[PDB]
RNA sequence: CGCGACCUCAGAUCAGACGUGGCGACCCGCUGAAUUUAAGCAUAUUAGUCAGCGGAGGAAAAGAAACUAACCAGGAUUCCCUCAGUAACGGCGAGUGAACAGGGAAGAGCCCAGCGCCGAAUCCCCGCCCCGCGGCGGGGCGCGGGAAAUGUGGCGUACGGAAG
């Protein structure tokens, strides 16, 4: 599909920081927590939300 | 506070880091358009020093001036005239591309006020800046009294008159010994106080 | 050839009316009015000829409505308000 | 008999009208005197029916335009046909309101270090 | 040009009517300075524009 | 779910119709081309009364903005009478001179010693 | 072209000086609509000086000047510690402020903390709201008593 | 695959607003000549002038020092007298040419970002109640919707400031 310019866009950025030698301080946020360790945490920060209005 | 490293880092620019960041963003952005919004400020501490305060009514636009000199708008060659005025092709136009920057973003929004403008990134033949601007006829500007001075006719296209810090530049005044040809309100103002006879009453 | 006897085909016009300036300047085949310019937003005006600005500034027609409102500036723009009645 | 704009008033809105039309059909009668050629008499009173017909229609429109604005009195969004029509940049000048707002910098500045009254022995 | 068109024909209109003379109860008022009327055009000699 | 063709088109979108919080102009302007505005004075001109009498018609001066549909109504309701045709041109002065023609039921010479033309 | 002998000269008017010449025929005008507003000033500022806040003693910079003692711009934040007066009530209370002076002497800064002292000396404060006095208030004897001083407060002759 | 967040981005005759254009004497930004003078002329001069273009206001701009100084030191900006046809520039030819200081007109100072500490303490908009309404504003109620943590408000700004 010819898809719009900002389709093409925000998909060939992603296709860029596949290929351009990423410096370790953007490289370590790929590097992410797992699932079964994140949901617990998010089942610990759940307690301790802050206050609705 | 987060801003301060955020300066320091902005500061590194060869920094393989800022190297990485701006060649990404100025490959986006020459592939974007030449006038387009952005939906929030790239650099928000840039932005929160030149006086951007995130509420409703700033808007960021991101604009493209394209780089390079100014040769002269003349037919082919031909400067009709004496040697000194030949020349057109390594003239330097007297304002920065950051003010053609902010005057062509207030021209295209005439509606909407340009407090300031700041520097996202560059290559060999565009460079990039970010221009802020406040909405005046909205309430939250027009309620809030450390804003509402922008809300008054007299600050009316700022970037025209060249009253923003990217045109102040490009003035030649402050205060000094550096700045005598434009003592006065300005340099026109200068010249115009020095060429003139005043022809008293009495003489 | 050159005269009398070529300005006898002068028979087919080059401007007309136009529809802002009411003068006979509006070109046909440009389409723009040769005195106001009229495709273009802004009037066409130069500061070489003070006596074509002359010709119509503000002063020159009617001002059907800036002579009202130099007149409702010397009261300062009451609204809302008539005289007390009889 | 000479029409006044002081007794139309609280006359109501079919009875105006009324008199409207019958002062139009007599215009258009004078009119039609004056092209066959009537009398100096006709063509003087077809200037009393123009304006007899000028200050009906004044009655009805002010009148109209006054129920208008008691209507939108309280409303926030009014038309603009009743909105203040003063100068442009006059209707587009800050509020008496919204310049007598002052930040509470200079609140706390007016209250703890206000001007003065003094005078200087000499 | 019998193929005139409405705005042109009603240009015509004005400038035929404007072409008649004064009316001879003029020249007997008091503030009066006219003799006739000076701006008229006959179809031979002024060419009316257009 | 699938693309077949391979040119995208823009998403046909929800567009509600104005409902507006005031409106713009408060009262509605009043029809100034109204049926005694639109026809003027008729002719007493003696080709138009020839033609009164010969070919059953009235002739008028009515304004520019006329219609012929809009003079026929105004001819109905001014003078309760029915009209066959209308014919209209503008003459050299400025006006627009209608002819009127009427039925075969009515009779022009007697509606003009109605209405005072004679 | 010149003659036998006589100064040669370099008069500027080899640029358009016709266009921007300004002549004084408003002169004797503006004096007046100066002393109307200046009248209008000093009757509406009703007991205050007319000249405006006081002004300290200053001493002129150069060689050719140093001899000479001006009035200044406005006391020092110094002078006005040492002199007790808060830098945001002496503008209140009629004294002029700079932020911008130093202090490298001690002769000058005791001869404007002198000044200072000699102007609270001087001048009747009158309360806040006239029916209710309070301490820092001058007395209703010279409340009565006090007027517009014209010339510039407390002059500084050399 | 579907659902739900967020992010980038579109379409609305969506709700409410706003800019366009004119005059243009004075003002701000840019562009900007050649006549003319040099007894020719090319650098200069005319001249940052005319013409061109953009933008305002009742005045505009400037303005509270990355200043002047070199003194026993002055102290925002603007204007006037003077400095001075001086220092200086210039085929050092013709021509060009400021500022400091001093005297006067006037006189006024201030606010952010950052560093912080306060449960976002903040702002806009819709609906109803009361008041006032021809500068749509004040008070109350909404388990009303948004903005905002990618930072609003309060204290705080180089004259230091904050906490105890
Ligand atoms: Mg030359
Ligand atoms: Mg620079
Ligand atoms: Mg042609
Ligand atoms: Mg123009
Ligand atoms: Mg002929
Ligand atoms: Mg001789
Ligand atoms: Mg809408
Ligand atoms: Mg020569
Ligand atoms: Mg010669
Ligand atoms: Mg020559
Ligand atoms: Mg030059
Ligand atoms: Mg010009
Ligand atoms: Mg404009
Ligand atoms: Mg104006
Ligand atoms: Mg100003
Ligand atoms: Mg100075
Ligand atoms: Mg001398
Ligand atoms: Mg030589
Ligand atoms: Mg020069
Ligand atoms: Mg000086
Ligand atoms: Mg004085
Ligand atoms: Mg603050
Ligand atoms: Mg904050
Ligand atoms: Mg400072
Ligand atoms: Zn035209």
């Amino acid at each position: 599909v010819k898809w719009p310019r900002y389709i093409r866009l925000q998909r060939q950025r992603a296709i860029l920081y596949k290929r351009l030698k990423v410096p370790p301080a953007i490289n370590q946020f790929t590097q992410v927590l797992d699932r079964q360790t994140a949901t617990q945490l998010l089942k610990l920060a759940h307690k301790y939300r802050p206050e609705t209005k | 506070g987060a801003y301060k490293y955020i300066q320091e880092l902005w500061r590194k620019k060869q920094s393989d880091v800022m190297r990485f960041l701006l060649r990404v963003r100025c490959w986006q952005y020459r592939q974007l358009s030449a006038l387009h919004r952005a939906p929030r400020p790239t650099r928000p501490d840039k932005a929160r020093r030149l006086g951007y305060k995130a509420k409703q009514g700033y808007v960021i636009y991101r604009i493209r001036v394209r780089r390079g000199g100014r040769k002269r708008p003349v037919p082919k060659g031909a400067t009709y005239g004496k040697p000194v005025h030949h020349g057109v092709n390594q003239l330097k136009f007297a304002r920065s591309l950051q003010s053609v920057a902010e005057e062509r973003a207030g021209r295209h929004c005439g509606a909407l006020r340009v407090l300031n403008s700041y520097w996202v990134g560059e290559d060999s033949t565009y460079k990039f800046f970010e221009v802020i601007l406040i909405d005046p006829f909205h309430k939250a500007i027009r309620r809030n009294p450390d804003t509402q001075w922008i809300t008054k006719p007299v600050h009316k296209h700022r970037e025209m008159r060249g009253l923003t810090s990217a045109g102040r530049k490009s003035r030649g005044l402050g205060k000094g010994h550096k700045f005598h040809h434009t003592i006065g309100g300005s340099r026109r103002a200068a010249w115009r106080r020095r060429n003139t006879l005043q022809l008293h009453r009495y003489r | 050839t050159k005269g009398t006897s070529s300005f006898g085909k002068r028979r087919n016009k080059t401007h007309t009316l136009c529809r802002r300036c009411g003068s006979k300047a509006y070109h046909l085949q440009k389409s723009t009015c040769g005195k106001c310019g009229y495709p273009a937003k802004r009037k066409r005006k130069y500061n070489w000829s003070a006596k074509a600005k002359r010709r119509n500034t503000t002063g020159t027609g009617r001002m059907r409505h800036l002579k009202i409102v130099y007149r409702r500036f010397r009261h300062g723009f009451r609204e809302g308000t008539t005289p007390k009645p009889k | 008999a000479k029409i006044k704009a002081r007794d139309l008033r609280g006359k109501k809105k079919e009875e105006l009208l009324k008199q409207l039309d019958d002062l139009k059909v007599e215009l258009s009668q004078l009119r039609v005197a004056k092209v066959t050629g009537g009398a100096a008499s006709k063509l003087s009173k077809i200037r009393v029916v123009r304006k007899s017909i000028a200050r009906v229609l004044t009655v009805i429109n002010q009148t109209q335009k006054e129920n208008l604005r008691k209507f939108y009195k309280g409303k926030k969004y009014k038309p603009l046909d009743l909105r203040p029509k003063k100068t442009r940049a006059m209707r587009r000048r800050l509020n008496k309101h919204e310049e007598s707002l002052k930040t509470k910098k200079q609140q706390r500045k007016e209250r703890l270090y206000p001007l003065r009254k003094y005078a200087v022995k000499a | 040009s019998s193929h005139k068109t409405f705005r042109i024909k009603r240009f015509l209109a004005k400038k035929q009517k404007q072409n008649r003379p004064i009316p001879q109860w003029i020249w007997m008022k008091t503030g009066n300075k006219i003799r006739y009327n000076s701006k008229r055009r006959h179809w031979r000699r002024t060419k009316l524009g257009l | 779910k699938i693309r077949t063709s391979p040119t995208f088109r823009r998403p046909k979108t929800l567009r509600l119709r104005r409902q507006p919080k005031y409106p713009r102009k408060s009262a509605p302007r009043r029809n100034k081309l109204d049926h005694y505005a639109i026809i003027k004075f008729p002719l007493t001109t003696e080709s138009a009364m020839k033609k009164i009498e010969d070919n059953n018609t009235l002739v008028f001066i009515v304004d520019v903005k006329a219609n012929k549909h809009q003079i026929k109504q105004a001819v109905k309701k001014l003078y309760d009478i029915d009209v066959a045709k209308v014919n209209t041109l503008i003459r050299p002065d400025g006006e627009k001179k209608a002819y009127v023609r009427l039925a075969p039921d009515y009779d022009a010479l007697d509606v003009a010693n109605k209405i005072g033309i004679i | 072209a010149p003659s036998r002998n006589g100064m040669i000269l370099k008069p500027h008017f080899h640029k358009d000086w016709q266009r921007r010449v300004a002549t004084w025929f408003n002169q004797p005008a503006r004096k007046i609509r100066r002393r109307k507003a200046r009248q209008a000033r000093a009757r509406r500022i009703a007991p205050r000086p007319a000249a405006g806040p006081i002004r300290p003693i200053v001493r002129c910079p150069t060689v050719r000047y140093h001899t000479k003692v001006r009035a200044g711009r406005g006391f020092s934040l110094e002078e006005l510690r040492v002199a007790g007066i808060h830098k945001k009530v002496a503008r209140t209370i009629g004294i002029s402020v700079d932020p911008r002076r130093r202090n490298k002497s001690t002769e000058s800064l005791q001869a404007n903390v002198q000044r200072l002292k000699e102007y609270r000396s001087k001048l009747v404060l009158f309360p806040r709201k006239p029916s209710a006095p309070k301490k820092g208030d001058s007395s209703a004897e010279e409340l009565k008593l006090a007027t517009q001083l014209t010339g510039p407060v407390m002059p500084i002759r050399n």
